[PDB]
């Protein structure tokens, strides 16, 4: 409310040797784990780590139509193994009755 | 009976497939999300006969193997950078590169690090996202006016 | 079986989400109003093995959770400074800044 | 300080709105279709054994 | 050299744009075509055994 | 099954010349822009025979 306008905290962030190796938790946390590394922790934009940007909110990545074909594809592979093991039923079901 | 335990193997294979992909359709728009993916890997192949090489007036042969199932090796997590939107509340900053914040339910003793960020005041002066969790970094000192981000 | 629950899930998580704006839009001009919006946030992943670090002549190997669901975590209600208009009543103050009535 | 014979509006901006029922209805209709796919692959199941 | 108190637009053209939003989407209509008439193929395959 | 990958293919190829083409149209206006394209090229064919 007096002229001035300090600047009043500071935020830290870290990076670790191998993204994804890092285990998930519920809610959008991520957990350090062995096949990972340690937190690393540095400042804003100095370590070889990015740049804050302010006012703006970061989407997920997920592409939508590659996930779509592969609800296909997996399904359709679903079905073959379904025929696999059917059709394997069908061959015992002759064995038992081959001997009536 | 063989096709049989290698069929009925693809099928929960495939079912493993189904799941992740499924979680990864169902939170689109969630902020800082990463999608992963399935990988699958061959089962040991049972070898009835050995190949060997030419002899007696005859050629060499093929091994005589069978092969049987197939099955999950891994997961894996894929990190490319996500679209950004801009919003209204000064305080929800995205990075823009790599590297990801830090909270923890304590002093610090447990971080756990994220991509997101809702960032908001509580009625206390403690500065926190969604659901909890303190953010860290660090405090100015007024006897200095100075923030001292060595430590 | 899986892939149900979790495709049933994000789709009540919309359902919240279109509540939310469809009363953002439904109510435009009344005075004062500020807007909400809605956050979401994964559920707790399924961790069938644990990661490892090199041992015998091997290396790493990555954790392998499948991952199952989505939910709202948040509302959350926005106050920036709305348009004002004026009127021709003398008693209908509109504060200029912060605070409230 | 207040402002005397003016009314204050809402501060909804509107295109950004409008913009939001597309999102939410297209993640609608894809998990629509998961549930769907996932529907389907249990019907094979039950219909394997006949 | 430099122009003073005067600042540069940029060079994207728009109705080269346009067309371009035409062609990608037809090109894409199209292979969606392929990937359905190979997926009726399929079930045509798993259906043919019954 | 075969030409369902070369589908598939040809989706995200085309998917990915829009997300260009979308920046472009996207940043009209702001100073400085000069704007990309996407570019094509066949994979491996598979030879059968020989000639």
């Amino acid at each position: 409310t007096n002229g001035k306008t300090f600047a009043v905290a500071k935020i830290a962030m870290a990076s670790v040797a191998n993204n994804s190796g890092l285990e998930e938790i519920g809610g959008n946390l991520f957990k350090v784990t062995a096949n990972s590394g340690n937190i690393v922790v540095g400042e804003a934009g100095t370590g070889g780590r990015g740049e804050m940007k302010t006012s703006a909110l970061e989407m997920s990545n997920v592409d939508l139509s590659r996930s779509l074909t592969e609800l296909i594809i997996i399904q359709r592979g679903y079905q073959a193994n379904s025929k696999t093991i059917s059709t394997s039923d069908q061959m015992l079901q002759t064995l038992i009755q081959l001997k009536q | 009976m063989r096709s049989l335990w290698s069929g009925v193997s693809g099928l929960q294979a495939h079912q493993v497939a189904m799941d992740v992909e499924g979680n990864n359709i169902s939170n689109v728009n969630t902020t800082g999300f990463k999608y992963s993916r399935a990988d699958f890997g061959t089962m040991f192949s049972q070898t009835v006969k050995i190949a060997t090489a030419p002899t007696d007036g005859r050629g060499g042969s093929n091994p005589l193997q069978i092969g049987l199932g197939v099955s999950v090796s891994s997961t894996t997590r894929i990190h490319s950078q996500g679209s950004v939107q801009t919003t209204d509340k000064n305080t929800d900053v995205a990075i823009n590169g790599d590297g990801f914040f830090m909270v923890s339910d304590d002093g610090g003793l447990t971080n756990y690090l994220t991509r997101s960020g809702d960032f908001k005041l509580d009625a206390y002066g403690n500065f926190v996202n969604n659901a909890g969790f303190v953010v860290q970094g660090w405090n100015i000192n007024w006897d200095d006016q100075t923030i001292d981000s060595s430590r």
